[PDB]
RNA sequence: UAGGAAGAGUAGUACUGCCCGUACCGCAAACCGACACAGGUAGAUGAGGAGAGAAUCCUAAGGUGAGCGAGAGAACUCUCGU
RNA sequence: GUAUGAGUAGCGAAAGAAGGGUGAGAAUCCCUUCCACCGAAUAUCUAAGGUUUCCUGAGGAAGGCUCGUCCGCUCAGGGUUAGUCGGGACCUAAGCCGAGGCCGAUAGGCGUAGGCGAUGGACAACAGGUAGAGAUUCCUGUACCAGUGCUAAUUGUUUAAC
RNA sequence: GAGCUGUACGUAAGCGUUGAUCCAGAGAUUUCCGAAUGGGGGAACCCACUAUCUUUAGUCGGAUAGUAUCCUUACGUGAAUACAUAGCGUGAGGAAGGCAGACCCAGGGAACUGAAACAUCUAAGUACCUGGAGGAAGAGAAAGAAAAAUCGAUUUCCUGAGUAGCGGCGAGCGAAACGGAAAGAGCCCAAACCAAGAAGCUUGCUUCUUGGGGUUGUAGGACACUCUAUACGGAGUUACAAAAGAAAGUUAUAAAUGAAGCGGUCUGGAAAGGCCCGCCAAAGACGGUAACAGCCCGGUAGUUGAAAUGGCUUUCCCUCCAGAGUGGAUCCUGAGUACGACGGAACACGUGAAAUUCCGUCGGAAUCCGGGAGGACCAUCUCCCAAGGCUAAAUACUCCCUAGUGACCGAUAGUGAACCAGUACCGUGAGGGAAAGGUGAAAAGCACCCCGGAAGGGGAGUGAAACAGUUCCUGAAACCGUGUGCCUA
């Protein structure tokens, strides 16, 4: 949580989509059947939602 | 609504992998994603460039069980065909 | 809405009695002439009183 | 709960009562604790995945809180438990001889 | 015609074209009659022989053998023939 | 809730027969042959309506006026692809709503501009193929309608092509 | 402070003493329909315009903001029509709808029934529809009550009293004041008059606004007189004018600590039960634990606790303020109102001898030597100043939240609903509307053998009990069977 609020408001967005890249990549091998450690998609979905609430209370 | 966002997820059944030979592929899109939506959309993710996008409403299936009756999602599905040059999507 | 904008009389409500005392639902209404005033600095036509009417008001 | 993963434990009441053990498990949602050696049961299982093989298997069962007595290392008595600020953390104490429990 | 007016068409190339319905029954066991009910349900096509004919009898393409049976051949009732 | 009527009425128009097969169990399920019925229909399409009843693999408690190895029943998986078909992004009739407005104890009634509203008007794709389910939609040939960009000449500039 | 990933068994994958799950205060996100409000619509759907940015070689596509109507207001344009008005556009505030099936104010307003028929009358200004609300609403500071003497705004309660009265004088309707209580609180305008302006110049004026004065009946005020007084003081956002900032205390929303028996002993599956002994208590309330627990658990009495937000009280702050006596020449004190005629309604009062209050239409005063009332009316007397307005408390009701109570029910009872109930089902629709609780302390929920395709059984086993086996405590009666002692063609 406090590991984010000292970045420039900049490269979190950059993280943000490299979350979303991954979450799309993990949900696309669950569909098809070959994934096992299926809490990456919580742990994913929690940090997007933090690092967005984050960006809403900068302002 | 992202490129991610409307790709929800592939199909993979008997029907999919038969017709995946010739360069079409079926997924899950938003229910409010129009057939050009998907296309660009697809071209952003996977790097390729799509020549057609069909696209099919199904209702939701009637299910129970025991003394409780629901019915299940509701679907929207989408099938793009890819030109004659361009990679492959793996699906693997 | 039938009602003088002077003074606000309007239709009211009562009986009609007969002889042996029958009741009776009748209304009462009001003189309510049509005539042109000055209801803001422009005139216009509206509902008056006749009994209103009978003195102080131009036309 | 007054006790948790890992303490030393005599029952007192039941058909099992005058033992001791350790704990293994705790369940606070229903008040049950499951000791090693108390109240074994007899299981009749058909083969499956694990024990592929069935049979007549001999395991624990969990029994309620209040049959249960904390038992002091220090000392090695069922006691009452109290409570005490050791500099900045509350640990538990044995409120019937006064040594501290941890 | 009023009006806009520095762009215009022409030929050839390649590219672009959204949403909803799309299964199945549909003179029926899936619709309207409480039922796997002798009832009702708009429109298009609807062959041959004899015939004026979409009448009538037997047939083609096509579709069915009707969700209780077998066996005796009394009275009586119903539908029929002398 | 359970009796008597009682193992009684009924089993809802119609031609079936035999030989093989599966199965613990076959008049009732699968195949073959013979026979029979409809044929301006009991045939082939498509509206309204219904909402998964459609296909594959399993099942036989309950449903099926009997039986059932079967099914429009139970369980789990699947299945509906459009620039051109029908309807919107086009148009209006009956009718409906209705800014201002007229009327009226309250509520509201009527109505102008305007807008909705097909059962009608307008508008560009045909023939084939596909053994589990989609076909003017997918695929192979050949097409058409509207628009954009780009190459090539052509043409005009306010007594002004368009 | 040690487990956790809901119901709900699970399998899988995981996270936790760097402090998870959980609990309380405050924040961010909050799709689409719905007053729905960019347009349209058959609810959760379709289709845009104007700006800004973005993507492609471009068409195609994507994000962000705004765009309904009405009322009040400012400005700009502006018709027949010359000036202007109507209209048109932009800008700023406000409204819309819901409900708690309760309470209450107004508009409108029945019949069944009773009278042993029925029309006056009652039922009833009840049910119901519509509008406006507030946490309460309504009423309220005497044109009053009352009589040989006096009171002193309003409301609610006890008596007055089923009295005085109304009444096809039938059925029936039914007061008030005096007395005793709860609670108590008073004020602000209009009018003369002073000053200012602007406008009409109705033109040496009038008429509109602003500021100041001033509001009462033993008359008051204006106007002239003196006295004190401008923050000396008083006052306040609940009326009396209104808008903020604090500090302290206190409270509401999470919690902490909290004494005393593992006593022995018999029965039992198990002790909280019996017997014999001890102890705490400001704690012997309630619930749970293998049966009935002050001393086993959560706890209780008592004592502590708030980082954050809301309520409340005292104080600071802030803001606003002239009140005494005497003359009382001249002026003022609510105009189409008060009353009256006609026709209705409410007052307990049905037009009657009918005061009192309101409505519709007509007629229509005085004005301080004046005006009104004391149940027709006149004279005398007594009391009081209408035709402008505001106002807490004592009162009514509970959709709700916290803590409790019951000579209230215990599954045909109690809500319709103890269970995925306004559900299943019925109806085109408004609408109507059920049935259904209990294994065991703990799933320990029957491994294994035999008959069968299964279902179901017979042994074995868990269990105190399996005649407790996934409608499972107890298991009556009607009803259906087998055996048999006595009688029966
Ligand atoms: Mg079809
Ligand atoms: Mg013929
Ligand atoms: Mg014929
Ligand atoms: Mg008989
Ligand atoms: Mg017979
Ligand atoms: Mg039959
Ligand atoms: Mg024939
Ligand atoms: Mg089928
Ligand atoms: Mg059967
Ligand atoms: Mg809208
Ligand atoms: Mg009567
Ligand atoms: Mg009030
Ligand atoms: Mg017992
Ligand atoms: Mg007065
Ligand atoms: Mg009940
Ligand atoms: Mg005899």
């Amino acid at each position: 949580a406090n590991d984010i609020r000292d970045l420039s408001t900049t490269e979190i967005q950059d993280q943000e989509k490299a979350l979303k890249e991954e979450l799309f990549n993990l949900r696309f091998q669950l569909a098809t059947g070959q994934l096992e450690n299926t809490a990456r998609i919580r742990e994913v979905r929690k940090a997007i939602a933090r690092m967005k609430t984050i960006v809403r209370e900068r302002e | 609504m992202d490129a991610r966002d409307i790709i929800k997820r592939p199909v993979v059944t008997e029907e999919s992998t038969s017709i995946l030979d010739d360069k079409k592929y079926t997924f899950e899109v938003d229910t409010r994603a129009t057939k050009t939506q998907v296309k660009y959309a697809i071209e952003e993710i996977f790097d390729v460039k799509v020549a057609k996008v069909n696209v099919m409403n199904y209702k939701g299936k009637l299910k129970r069980m025991g003394r409780y009756a629901g019915y299940t999602n509701k679907r929207r599905k989408a099938i793009v065909t890819v030109t004659a040059d361009s990679k492959e999507i793996q699906f693997f | 809405a039938k009602e003088c904008v002077i003074t606000g009389r309007k239709s009211r409500s009562g009986n009609k009695r007969s002889h042996a005392m029958n009741s009776s639902k009748r209304t009462w209404k009001a003189n309510l002439q049509k005539v042109r005033i000055l209801v803001n600095g422009k005139p216009k036509k509206v509902w008056v009183s006749a009994r209103a009417l009978k003195s102080g008001k131009v036309e | 709960m007054h006790v948790k993963k890992g303490d030393k434990v005599k029952v007192i009441t039941g058909k099992d009562k005058g033992k001791s053990g350790k704990v293994l498990a705790a369940f606070p949602k229903k008040d049950r604790v499951l000791i090693e050696g108390i109240n074994m049961v007899k299981k009749h299982t058909k083969p499956s995945n694990i024990n592929p093989q069935g049979g007549i298997l001999n395991v624990e069962a969990p029994i309620h809180v209040s049959n249960v007595m904390l038992i002091d290392p220090k000392t090695g008595e069922p006691t009452r438990v109290g409570y005490e600020v050791k500099g900045d953390k509350k640990v538990r104490v044995a409120k019937k001889s006064g040594e501290v429990i941890d």
